[PDB]
């Protein structure tokens, strides 16, 4: 298979967790900068896993 | 073609689909002759982004 579905579930999760950490980052007026490390970190570990 | 390593993670990845572009404006005969291995690349490109 050209896609993987072990990894693909990792992605829902991480746009999951994507939804609830933003939220929880624009709740407390966090930076964008930071806001948008803590995605880019996420897409990381996206990446890896794959 | 010769192998092309993207994850397609960062906006910065479209520069290697502008290098596509490109290599199909100055060369559409070599760029006929290789597309289908672009196309591997141009799917990883598109499932994540699109």
């Amino acid at each position: 298979t050209v896609t993987n579905e072990f990894a693909s579930r990792f992605r829902t999760i991480v746009a999951t967790l994507a939804n609830v950490v933003n939220e929880r980052a624009v709740q407390d007026d966090m930076q964008k900068a930071t806001r948008s490390c803590t995605k880019q970190w996420l897409r990381h570990l996206e990446t890896q896993f794959d | 073609l010769k192998k092309i390593a993207e994850s397609f993670e960062d906006p910065s990845s479209i520069v290697v689909v502008l290098e596509f572009i490109l290599f199909a404006l100055f060369f559409p005969t070599e760029f006929n002759r290789i597309k289908g291995d672009i196309q591997n690349v141009l799917l990883l490109f598109f499932s994540r982004w699109y």
